[PDB]
RNA sequence: ACUGCUCUUUAACAAUUUAUCAGAUCUGUGUGGGUGGCGUGUGGC
DNA sequence: GTTATCCGCTCACAATGCCACACGCGCTGCTCGG
DNA sequence: CCGAGCAGCATACATTACTTGTGAGCGGATAAC
């Protein structure tokens, strides 16, 4: 029972997901849907719906680099390799490619499962670091983030008002730089 | 901007610069008991551990702690380390010779990453932070620009508490006195780092230093185009506590001069 | 596009016309080169190449070349001679019958 | 429909152990400040 | 067989000085943008 | 919905191209004990 084990391959800058819709094409073509079966090329998303760059953003894992499930045989090699744009392997010497290793496999797994299943508002704010405020009722003001939350999202962070310090629960969307 | 762990770490030294003083006016408030050779350690060592631990502890509820006193205060996560010394020159408090430092550094992955020492009596702040450089009140720091052993001044520290070395240190420094022009002893290892950091003197050196006595001064120096080392130019110096500081010429010159006025049992 | 307009601008070859004599004009057009793409360069040219061939007679120009560091890679084509069909360089000559 | 039935007359304090006799200066805006890097080609000598 | 010996194989590394003139100098489909 | 910036792309490939002359390190054949 010789499992199609993971394998990876170095795309372009910014074509990865055309390399896999063509590399599904020439499955398609040569009907390899069996050593081909699995292509994968993971992506996160950051949610920051105000300031700019507007209800979301797409990053990936690792660019420049496609994940399959193909097999080990030359003229599955070759079929990974004629494509369109992809550079060799990634993996042990040329000509003699190595896999992505199990734990790799289900460790790059998990984390897709926790990016699919919470789509999370990364760029945050760290305990400590002065900031301007976007909010109206508190235009042009600037203070320190007491306390940072998530869930709540709403920034526990200090700054003057009335004289001395006091903290304040403006929200995500109502901080400026850093 | 600023660095962020570095302004919670500097409003902290702040507040204990500010208790320091405090204390400070009030020969009759201090109430000290000796704990090690020929120095005490007094009830505002306490208050001043007490006041960073919780304002850390505001911003900070899980990071590590590091101090003389409380040991090591593993917090929930361990890759975050704040190495603090509520007080440096204990000894100089005592006699209140205004001359003393609150000190507080932190550690990431073992690196560290921010360090401030503070001069509540001159109100000197010393900050330092990894990739952006150290900063006096204000002002950048380069260190003693000087090139060679001539003219320069050494600080240093006596071993008060591993006096053995003290002949070895003596030849040392009697060896050192054929070349430098002068020494400075201050009892504040951190004060010295910093004024080598500051280009006030134009090198530093000790034999058996406390780890949390030079990790937040260390980074200045670094920082600071200055360098560290042991007395045999290798990193094994957090260990053994042997330290040496400045700028690169005046550093490889005095490790020339030391590598045989020294002990192997240093090396 | 990109291709025959960074040809047509950009080349080795192609350059601003030598217009400042029309005698200059005429003979920087009918102007040959052995240098360029797919010829070689005035580096490696060799003593040998500059030197005139006996076969130089009539098809290209023998006396005007540029002095200096490209002598006889550039060259002059004859008053008469004329481009071949298939590329090569043939000169008129008069038919001589019997006598 | 069916727990609830006065508790009795506005805050309840910190500073605190040598040492004391209280024990010279409110001026400016004189002055300057406010194309090029590389490559290639072409020629010339 | 091995140990030292040698001979062809492949790669690094140099190509006068100036002057003048000319020309040009990423991009591109993904990303930030309304 | 296309205009205005960007991030890492031999354009993906077969690009590519005779001698340049010289030294120098190197790997496969070679003489000897
Ligand atoms: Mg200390």
């Amino acid at each position: 029972a010789p499992k199609k084990r993971w394998y990876v391959v170095q795309a372009f800058s910014g074509f990865e997901g055309r390399v896999a819709t063509s590399l599904r094409e020439h499955i398609k073509l040569h009907n390899m849907e069996d050593l081909f079966g699995e292509v994968m090329v993971p992506t996160e998303e950051v949610v920051e719906i105000r300031g700019g760059q507007r209800r979301k953003s797409e990053r990936k894992f690792f660019p420049g680099y496609v994940l399959v499930q193909m097999v080990m045989n030359d003229a599955s090699w070759h079929l990974v390799r004629s494509v369109p744009r992809v550079m060799g392997f990634i993996g042990g010497t040329s000509d003699r490619p190595a896999p992505i290793s199990d734990k790799e496999v289900d460790a790059i797994m998990n984390r897709l499962q926790q990016v699919g299943d919470k789509p999370r508002p990364k760029t945050l704010f760290e305990p400590g670091e002065m900031v301007r405020v976007n909010d109206g009722p508190f235009a042009d003001f600037n203070g320190v983030v007491e306390e940072v939350d998530y869930e709540k999202s709403r920034l526990k962070v200090s700054v003057s008002i009335f004289g001395r310090a006091t903290p304040v629960e403006l929200d995500f969307s109502q901080v400026e730089k850093a | 901007a600023m660095h962020p762990m570095l302004n919670i770490a500097v409003r902290a030294a702040r507040k204990a610069g500010n208790l320091i003083a405090k204390n400070y006016e009030t020969p009759d408030a201090v109430e000290a008991s000796q704990k090690g050779s020929n120095d005490f350690v007094t009830n505002v060592d306490k208050a001043a551990e007490a006041v960073i631990i919780d304002t850390i502890r505001k911003s900070y509820p899980q990071h590590t702690i590091i101090t003389e006193e409380s040991g090591e205060l593993e917090g929930t996560d361990q890759d975050v380390q704040w190495v603090i010394d509520p007080l440096d020159g204990t000894t100089n408090f005592i006699k209140r010779l205004p001359h003393f430092a609150v000190s507080i550094a932190v550690r990431i992955k073992g690196r560290t990453e921010v360090a401030v020492v503070y001069d509540p009596m001159r109100n000197e702040l010393f900050t330092a932070t990894r990739g952006q450089g150290a900063q006096l009140n204000g002002y950048r720091l380069r260190g003693s620009t000087a090139r060679d052993l001539d003219g320069t001044i050494l600080a240093t520290g006596f071993p008060f508490k591993a006096k053995q070395y003290a002949t070895t240190y003596i030849n040392i420094v009697g060896k050192l006195f054929n070349e430098c022009a002068d020494f400075r002893r201050t009892g504040s290892a951190a004060l010295d780092l910093a004024y080598v950091a500051a280009g006030r003197v134009d090198g530093f050196f000790e034999i058996g230093l406390r780890p949390w006595d030079f990790a937040a001064g260390e980074l200045l120096v670094r920082e600071a185009g200055g360098i560290v080392s042991d007395f045999t130019g290798g990193h094994n110096y957090m260990l053994t506590g042997n330290i040496v500081a400045g700028n690169p010429r005046v550093v490889k010159a005095m490790l020339a001069n030391m590598r045989d006025e020294l002990s192997d049992a240093l090396k | 596009s990109a291709a025959v307009k960074e040809f047509f601008g950009s080349s080795q070859l192609s350059q601003f016309m030598d217009q400042n004599n029309p005698l200059s004009e005429i003979t920087h057009k009918r102007r040959i080169s052995a240098l360029g793409p797919g010829g070689l360069t005035r580096e490696r040219a060799g003593f040998e190449v500059r030197d005139v061939h006996p076969t130089h007679y009539g098809r290209v120009c023998p006396i005007e070349t540029p002095e200096g560091p490209n002598i006889g890679l550039i060259n002059s084509l004859s008053v008469y001679a004329q481009t071949n069909e298939y590329g090569f360089l043939e000169t008129p000559y008069r038919k001589v019958t019997d006598g």
